[PDB]
């Protein structure tokens, strides 16, 4: 989905091509593309929005308050948390504002959670020679 | 020495046997049949009354 | 003002007893009181 | 082999229940003095060496 | 040697009024948690009341009450209760306290009690110095966002000035859902929230550094390509400051994906509470529910 | 990625827990003893 606008590109066809062919156990069925008509659906453009605003969104918000944390930290994990962010740093504000930033990042993050967290719905333990049958026991 | 005289305070306790006396009929206990409860698991049965 | 060169970026605050690790505790007086001592120890003892 | 994956284990006639078998290296407590009902979790870790 | 008990018998120890024990038999199929389980307990025991420390704080009252266990309460009479614990994955009827209205598939979760408005019906089991506190039952979005709120306050309390800080308060005291107005008690700063903060920020981070360049990039190309509701108001909130990708590597990017699906699941698990039931029938009154039980 | 993991299977009361041996190839293994056990096998979920 990430990919939708990159379509014009021979390696990024390649690359979507190759991903749509997944192979499992004696079973090697192709995803069909989430894009089509050369354009995207709404929902699925929406969860991709959201992941990368997300994304982008931390970067910026984490660098303020882990140094506080840090300053505040006896267990070092957010010290060395800041260090990270130091090399990303090298590797690449108002209140109100700030509150509904983090306000805007945890409403779409509700959103990603979905894609998130699979559920399981049946464990097995039977399969037949009629294989495309199974007992399972029930969870929800 | 120094210039205070601290006092301890502690307590002991004993194992005691006791006497009790009470009047006849100075009170009434009313009771009710007991209640039987069941809980079921595979392994075992608990009944509480 | 730099003659120690570190891999990592940003100091951690020390912490635990002295028998878990080993950590340079260093005031400067002492340092310096230590050094002028034992320079002339060592001169003392054809 | 045959396994359970609900309930408690017990034999044909139930006349004997066995229990859960673990090695005291990969056994662990956190809490020092337990309670009534307790829960058995399986835990791995990764030591990044 | 002893088995775990699923009835549970309660017995008021001080005596009660016709008034109390109506105020009780009105309390039939609530959510009542408790410590410890055993087959007849005392109402000492019996409540939220009792975790009601002088801190007072509502993260270590929401903390504290997690670890508890919880009990539907059945067949009132004459100085005794039934308490019944609910078995995992059956239907269960509940009855709910809070003004919030429910509807058809809601996944509820059970929190500490807030308070809409003059807090005027607390005239329930006013006897001997003790309160029957029952807790909230809500469905996820409102229990979502209070938890959202509070890290908020938690993480903008850092630094900033505390007259700001108050402003930000008084604005995130006030949550609106479904039309209702609620109000948090005692959003203080505590241990519980601290170590909630601190894993918070260590996602956060983890999560800036997995994700891929075209990940960052995917944001500004479609700003530039498409023009949207939803795109113009996350852009407002967003930073400001054609080409082929310069790496493209499906393998490495899926194996980040699932890595960054790591870390959002650290970060979410802060504010998603642990569901208790899921609702498919509710009276048209609105007080009484059908809900099947999980945890 | 996923520095641990935790999956829950199984409650027991607190009092039936004891020690006890395990023997095999006439050798013997050292092993926790949960009497009444009653499992509940849980899904994977990792923690960082």
């Amino acid at each position: 989905g990430l990919f939708s606008l990159d379509r014009s590109y021979e390696e990024v066809k390649a690359a979507v091509q190759q991903l749509q062919t997944i192979t499992f156990r004696d079973a090697t069925f192709t995803i069909p593309d989430p894009v089509i008509d050369q354009h995207l659906l709404i929902d699925m453009k929406t969860a991709c929005l959201s992941m990368s605003m997300v994304a982008n969104l931390a970067s910026e918000l984490t660098m303020t308050y882990v140094r506080k944390l840090a300053l505040e930290d006896s267990s070092m994990l957010l010290v060395k948390c800041q260090e990270l962010l130091m090399r990303l740093d090298r590797e690449r504000v108002s209140p109100d504002d700030e509150i509904a930033r983090l306000s805007a990042l945890f409403v779409m993050l509700r959103q990603l959670d979905d894609l998130i967290r699979e559920q399981v719905v049946f464990t097995v333990c039977d399969v037949s020679p009629d294989n495309k049958s199974a007992t399972c026991i029930f969870k929800g | 020495h120094p210039g205070f005289a601290l006092t301890a305070v502690r307590t002991d306790t004993f194992e005691v046997d006791m006497l009790l006396y009470s009047g006849k009929s100075c009170t009434s206990v009313i009771i009710n049949n007991p209640i039987v409860t069941k809980e079921e698991r595979d392994i075992s049965t608990t009944y509480h009354v | 003002m730099s003659l120690l060169h570190t891999f990592w970026r940003l100091p951690v605050a020390v912490f635990f007893e002295p028998h878990e690790e080993n950590v340079l505790r260093c005031p400067e007086r002492v340092l310096r009181r230590l050094l002028e001592d034992a320079a002339v120890t060592m001169r003392g003892g054809d | 082999l045959t396994c359970v994956m609900r309930g408690y284990l017990y034999n044909t006639l139930k006349t004997e229940v066995f229990a859960l078998m673990i090695p005291k290296d990969m056994y662990l407590t956190w809490e020092e003095t337990r309670g009534r009902l307790q829960y058995v979790y399986l835990i791995i870790v990764y030591d990044y060496d | 040697m002893a088995a775990m008990e699923a009835n549970i018998f309660c017995t008021f120890d001080h005596k009660l009024s016709i008034a109390d024990v109506g105020k009780l038999t009105k309390l039939v199929a609530a959510v009542v948690p408790i410590p410890q389980r055993l087959h007849l307990i005392k109402h000492y025991q019996l409540g939220l009341h009792q975790f009601v420390d002088h801190t007072r704080g509502y993260v270590r009252l929401r903390g504290l009450l997690r670890n508890m266990t919880l009990t539907l309460m059945r067949r009132v009479e004459g100085n005794q209760i039934l308490l019944h614990v609910p078995t995992h994955g059956l239907l269960y009827t509940v009855l709910n306290t809070g003004p919030v209205t429910w509807e058809k598939g809601d996944a509820l979760c059970v929190l500490p009690p807030l308070f809409h408005g003059p807090l005027a019906r607390e005239n329930l089991l006013t006897l001997g110095q003790w309160e029957l506190v029952l807790p909230w039952i809500v469905p996820m979005p409102l229990a979502l966002e209070i938890n959202q709120r509070l890290l908020i306050m938690g993480l903008f309390s850092l630094d900033r000035s505390y007259e700001e800080v108050k402003a930000a308060v008084q604005q995130l005291q006030t949550i609106t859902f479904r039309d209702a107005t609620f109000t948090i008690p005692d959003p203080v700063i505590d241990q519980h929230l601290l170590i909630d903060m601190k894993t918070a920020c260590l996602s956060m981070s983890m999560v800036a550094n997995l994700a891929s360049e075209l990940t960052m990039t995917y944001v500004r190309k479609l700003a530039l390509e498409d023009s949207s509701m939803l795109l113009v108001k996350c852009q407002e909130l967003l930073m400001r400051l054609p080409a082929r990708p310069q790496h493209v590597s499906p393998d490495d990017e899926i194996a980040r994906l699932s890595a960054l699906f790591v870390m959002l699941r650290q970060l979410d698990d802060l504010i998603r509470e642990q569901v208790v039931f899921t609702v498919c029938d509710v009276s048209p009154d609105n007080k009484s529910a059908t809900c099947i039980f999980k945890g | 990625l996923c520095t641990g993991v935790i999956q829950k299977l199984g409650w027991c009361l607190a009092d039936d827990i004891h020690t006890s041996f395990l023997v095999h190839k006439e050798l013997k293994l050292s092993v926790v003893r949960l009497d009444n056990f009653s499992v509940e096998l849980g899904d994977f979920r990792e923690f960082v």
